């Protein structure tokens, strides 16, 4: 997810301005609705979860507007527990203590009902390995471990006028980490780390930690007034894009894990270039597709020198001469892609990681995915030139091999028709002949999980894109009505109305549409109106 | 003839008065009404209208029954929220929500269940699964927006350095974690950079040394 919000001395308007794209996978409906709902208490216009009522999110309510990104706070631990008593006791300390053990069933579609056991420990339920065999994991999550008020949060926050208030608002929300971006009509704004994080070691970050030794239990939680906040910095910019939050030195542990600052450092780029940001800058940053790892290509590349196979050898030349941009026109870009997925396949099998989810501590739905993890890590590896996982092979004999392999996977499609997604509802694979009236329309996009645009996808199944921007946005704080939003499929779940694929059209060339405040503009312009009436 | 209405008149039980919901030339409902209250009931009733499978298909998913209508692709998504006690945990919570929150809670859902009552045509997923829609409890929307986040984050790459220990051992599964680009931007303060502390070996050795115990 991206979001940025630029302070008045370096907009355009002179008041401040807020942006961004929350990234999830396609799932259709999409996650995210846009609704405006008005009462005597509040007139508030954003993004809705349908099922839960409010915003809990996305919005802004004429005085605050305010937005969010994934934080990567560590909210989950894992524990190693040591079972006896046939799975029935656990260790804490040097006590065998009772688990709780119960039963239950579900039924499923077109098979037998199972039934299955539900195990739970002092820390939680028990997701992997079979406590009879005397280990197990257990998952303490700040989702499930204790009484969570966050709905609180969501009568409270539509009162806010200001950045501090809505900030205040906030207090007690755990049910998700979040990055909550914020701007005021005052002039000021702020990013606040909206989430609830106990205090426990840094350890608990980098592995399943031991259950029974005391030295991996929560402390606690970490306090709402010690998390990382900010308001008004004195650069006049503020940048989320899931990037690490504070530096890990901070005297409270928050985070091990977090997406590259990729996007983070090319949106502050685009931002510190212009300081005088415009609402109608949002869009060109939304769609920034240059991809931060050409030069580290290039370079390898270049000191591999000419290949024997000539298919090779002109894969390499193309990847050596190439802008670096995933823009839907490239052809190139897509020669990247399979370069990278045919690489990140090699070094995944080469390593024997391919094989680690054999293990039954692996099996928690819906599993990781060994090349989708050592994808994001390769860079790294191929930075350092570091080829302990290889056996035997250096980086260059991956990478000419990923030459070979590549060069045979070559559609010449561009980026944009490579890349495209196949959106599809959740019933397709069940009623196939229906798939082409349940699926949405998709048009050609570029980008990939590392660019600002980022269409992302699933490395180990091809190409397509499978996550990216629910929904786009940019907020005109103060002069509501130029503010703009788009959504990637429509309004609509219903696959025959005109509003089921409608805004994919907008949404596909990276521009918005108009998110209308003023009531008197609504009433001009509306379609269809109806009345909900007392009975 | 398959679409729910979207013009004219509709009763909502519980209404204190009109309710009035215009839509935009890309169909968003823009719902302008008196007391809150009213408000939620309106909301809910309008999400209905535009994604009553959506919100019943995120529920079953949160509840665990949503392999009765996806099949065994599902069957184990299910088991795993029976057993981290998604109904208990959202139960909990609803308890010890203050009175705003909890009649915010139950406006929205007395507007979900007077949609199910008022004659609509069922979206066109019903018709395929031969189902009908199930009522709403005001607990339900925060087991929805538990499922939206449902354990998003660290969880994944600590269960995957794990699975990685026996496979290429401590040192390099360690390493395994997305790039930093050689230095993180950091949020905070805006524009500062640091470098990231790796894992400490020594720190973690028992942990290493019990997982590959349990694991081998
Ligand atoms: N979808 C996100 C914004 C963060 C993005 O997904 O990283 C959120 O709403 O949590």
């Amino acid at each position: 997810s991206n979001n940025w919000a630029v302070a008045p001395g370096r907009t355009a308007t002179g008041r401040p301005i807020l942006a961004g794209d929350p990234h999830r996978v396609f799932e259709i409906p999409g996650f995210y609705a846009q609704h405006h709902l008005a009462c005597d208490r509040f007139d508030m216009i954003g993004l809705t979860v349908p099922g839960v009522p409010g915003f809990p999110s996305f919005a802004h309510n004429g005085k605050v507007a305010y937005c969010v990104t994934s934080a990567f706070m560590d909210i989950h631990d894992l524990y190693l527990e040591q079972f006896a008593g046939e799975g029935r006791t656990a260790r804490f300390g040097n006590d065998f203590e009772p688990v709780a053990w119960s039963r239950d069933r579900i039924a499923v579609r077109g098979g037998a009902d199972r039934e299955f056991d539900i195990v739970e420990t002092r820390h939680g339920p028990v997701i992997a390995g079979d406590p009879r065999d005397g280990a197990a994991l257990t998952l303490r999550s700040v989702q499930f471990a204790e009484t969570d008020l966050s709905f609180d949060c969501l009568t409270r926050m539509p009162g806010a006028s200001t950045v501090a208030q809505l900030y205040d608002a906030t207090r007690g929300w755990g049910l998700i980490d979040h990055n909550l971006v914020a701007g005021d009509v005052a002039g000021s704004i702020g990013h606040l780390v909206r989430a609830r994080v106990p205090s426990r070691p840094r350890e608990n970050g980098w592995l399943p930690v031991p259950g029974w030794s005391g030295e991996h239990e929560w402390r606690g939680w970490i306090p709402h007034e010690a998390m990382p906040r900010v308001i008004d910095p004195p650069g006049g910019i503020i940048v989320t894009a899931n990037n690490r939050v504070v530096a890990d030195d901070h005297p409270d542990y928050l985070c091990t894990d977090c997406h590259p600052p990729y996007r983070a450092e090319r949106i502050m780029k685009r931002l510190v270039a212009n300081p005088a940001f415009a609402v109608d800058d949002a869009a060109a940053i939304h769609a920034d597709t240059l991809s931060p790892h050409v030069g580290l290509l290039r370079r390898r590349l270049e000191a591999l020198g000419a290949r024997d196979d000539s298919a090779a050898e002109g894969l390499r030349q193309m990847l050596v001469a190439w802008d670096g941009r995933m823009d839907a026109a490239s052809e190139v870009a897509s020669a990247y892609n399979a370069f990278r997925r045919a690489l990140t396949r090699l070094v995944t099998d080469r390593s024997g990681l391919e094989q680690a989810i054999s293990h039954p501590f692996a099996a928690v739905a819906p599993g990781v995915s060994p090349q989708g993890q050592v994808w994001w890590a390769v860079p790294t590896l191929l930075r350092d030139d570091d080829a302990g996982m290889l056996k035997g092979w250096s980086w260059d004999q991956a990478l000419s091999e990923a030459l070979s392999v590549a060069s045979q996977n070559l559609t010449g499609r561009s980026w944009g028709e490579e890349h495209r997604p196949r959106f599809t509802h959740p019933l397709a694979t069940q009623f196939p002949a229906w798939a082409g009236l349940l699926n949405p329309a998709s048009r050609p996009i570029g980008g990939d999980g590392d660019t600002v645009l980022a269409n992302g996808l699933v490395p180990s199944a091809g190409p397509q894109a499978t996550y990216g921007a629910l929904s786009r946005y940019v907020f005109d704080v103060g002069n509501w009505d130029n503010s703009r939003w788009v959504v990637f499929h429509g309004a609509s779940g219903h696959p025959a109305s005109a509003h089921y694929a409608d805004q994919n059209a907008p949404w596909s060339d990276c521009a918005m549409v108009p998110m209308l405040y003023s009531w008197d503009r609504i009433a001009a312009e509306a379609v269809t109106s109806q009345e909900l009436v007392p009975a | 003839a398959a679409l729910p209405p979207l013009s004219g008149s509709l009763p909502i039980p519980g209404l204190s008065a009109s309710v009035r919901v215009r839509r935009d030339a890309w169909g968003i409902p823009h719902i302008k009404a008196s007391g809150e209250a009213d408000a939620y009931r309106a909301l809910g009733f309008v999400h209905s209208q535009d994604r009553l499978f959506q919100m019943e298909l995120t529920r079953r998913k949160a509840l665990g029954r949503a392999a009765e209508w996806l099949g065994a692709e599902a069957a184990e998504a299910d088991i795993l929220v029976r057993r981290l006690g998604m109904e208990k945990v959202c139960r909990r919570d609803f308890e010890a929500l203050g009175v705003e929150a909890k009649d915010m809670l139950r406006a929205y859902v007395a507007g979900v269940n007077a949609f199910l009552a008022s004659g609509a045509p069922l979206p066109v997923e019903y018709g395929l699964l031969g189902a009908e829609p199930e009522p709403w409890e005001p607990w339900h929307s925060i087991a929805v927006m538990r499922r939206l986040g449902l354990l998003m984050g660290s969880v994944w790459f600590k269960l995957w350095r794990m699975l990685a220990l026996p496979v290429v051992g401590a040192a390099n599964a360690l390493k395994l974690r997305y790039d930093d680009g050689g230095r993180d931007l950091l949020c905070i303060p805006p524009g500062a950079e640091a470098d990231r502390l790796e894992a400490d070996l020594a720190t973690l050795r028992p942990a290493v040394d019990a997982l590959l115990k349990a694991m081998g």
